[PDB]
């Protein structure tokens, strides 16, 4: 309730705590789902590269 | 060329035009032509119990079934059927066959809906099993006279039970007659099934008469034709009354296509299993598993496998039922092939059975193996 310490001050911290895992997980999910479709198309013929394309 | 049918009710339109609503003088209006050796024979389907305690003395079905029996082209096959049926209705083995197939004569919403949908699906698979079983008797070497109306009765009863289960599940889920009558008359159209004789029964209880267009009598008839003949009942050393009923039973069992030493006992029970004397011969259970694997994986793999098996080509089944379908994968369409992966131990057992008997294939479609 202070001038320098308002009540809505944890709100920005709890928004910043959530938005650190949300956007990184969203980008990591795009990276995984975009690489994996290319893996499952490449390694049908020539399955030797399956542990190398991971 | 065992049987042919027609469905146009305007050729013999004299006996169905006016209000002929009485079995009294129904045979008197039945002559009406130069029919002398072909008029009283068609009345014989409704002659024993068609007046003697008959409701309404007619109906729409019971009189239309009598003039669709045009027998003017030849009257030998149905004459042998009239001599074979009702000569079989004397023994007590036929009497007990007509007693096992006859009577004496919240989360509970999820459970009831599960019962009704199980009824719908189980009675819906068997209709398809019988629709791919009336094209097996279309093949050369089979019959189309005793097989065709016998397995066009069972498909109608299974279609009715499937519609009854779906209507019950819908009426139960939407809450917790006119719909069942709308599916009943709809299946009465299309082709016309040939007639079979009536099988009247006169025992100490009374004069009973069943129909053979109802599925209970059909389902009770093929259980009678199951077992092989024993050391009695066919020898010329107790020739009392057996050469008129057991000869008729054997000519029906052969007319289906079954050998006289095939057993084929029904297996639906809650009791202990088929003990050892009614238990199969270990090259039949393997073959039955092969037939059940053919039914369970495609809707069109029983008739070409039976067609190949009648030619003695029952080792070539794996490479004649294979066919290719597309698969749109992540690397373009690939056209994989679906094939029945029969093992060798069940591919030579289909060589042990020469030709599948139609009686075995009808226990297969009804679920008794």
């Amino acid at each position: 309730m202070t001038e320098l310490c308002p009540v809505y001050a944890p709100f920005f911290g709890a928004i910043g705590c959530a938005s650190a895992i949300i956007f990184t997980s969203l980008g990591a999910a795009y990276g995984t789902a975009k690489s994996g479709v290319g893996i499952c198309a490449t390694c049908v013929l020539r399955p030797d590269l399956l542990f190398k394309n991971i | 060329a065992s049987v042919s049918e027609g469905v146009l009710r305007k050729k013999y339109t004299k006996f169905f035009q006016e209000n002929i609503k009485t079995h009294l003088d129904l045979k008197q209006a039945l002559l009406k032509e130069e029919k002398p050796e072909t008029a009283l024979l068609a009345y014989s389907l409704v002659s024993p119990s068609g007046y003697r305690g008959e409701p309404l003395t007619e109906r729409k079905i019971l009189e239309v079934v009598s003039l669709l029996d045009e027998v003017k082209v030849d009257g030998d096959t149905y004459q042998q059927l009239k001599n074979t049926f009702d000569s079989i209705s004397k023994d007590p083995r036929m009497q007990v066959s007509l007693e096992n197939q006859y009577p004496g004569k919240g989360v509970g919403l999820l459970v009831a809906t599960g019962r009704e949908l199980h009824k719908a699906s189980v009675n819906g698979d068997a209709e398809a099993y019988h629709h791919q079983l009336e094209q097996i008797s279309q093949l050369p070497g089979r019959d189309q006279r005793l097989s065709m109306p016998m397995q066009q009765t069972l498909a109608i009863g299974h279609a009715m039970l499937s519609a009854e289960g779906a209507v019950g599940a819908t009426l139960g889920m939407a809450t917790g007659y006119g719909l069942n009558n709308e599916v009943q008359d709809q299946l009465k159209q299309g082709p016309m099934s040939g007639v079979l004789p009536r099988l009247e029964i006169s025992n100490v209880k009374g004069d009973f008469t069943f129909s053979m267009q109802e599925p209970a009598a059909v389902r009770a008839l093929m259980a009678y034709l199951g077992p092989k003949e024993d050391t009695s009942m066919s020898s010329p050393q107790a020739p009392k009354e057996a050469q008129e009923m057991e000869a008729a039973r054997l000519t029906l069992k052969q007319m289906l296509g079954s050998s006289p030493n095939e057993h084929l006992v029904p297996d639906v029970d809650s009791l202990l299993k088929l003990s050892d004397e009614d238990m199969p011969s270990q090259t039949e259970s393997t073959a039955n598993g092969a037939f059940k694997k053919l039914l369970s994986e495609d809707w069109d793999w029983l008739m070409p496998a039976v067609r190949a098996m009648d030619k003695g080509e029952a080792g070539k089944i794996n490479e004649k039922l294979t066919y290719k379908l597309p698969l749109d994968a992540a690397n373009g369409r690939v056209y994989l092939d679906k094939s029945p992966n029969l093992s060798d131990a069940q591919l030579d057992a289909l060589d042990k059975l020469g030709s599948p008997s139609q009686l075995r294939l009808m226990y297969l479609a009804e679920g008794w193996i």
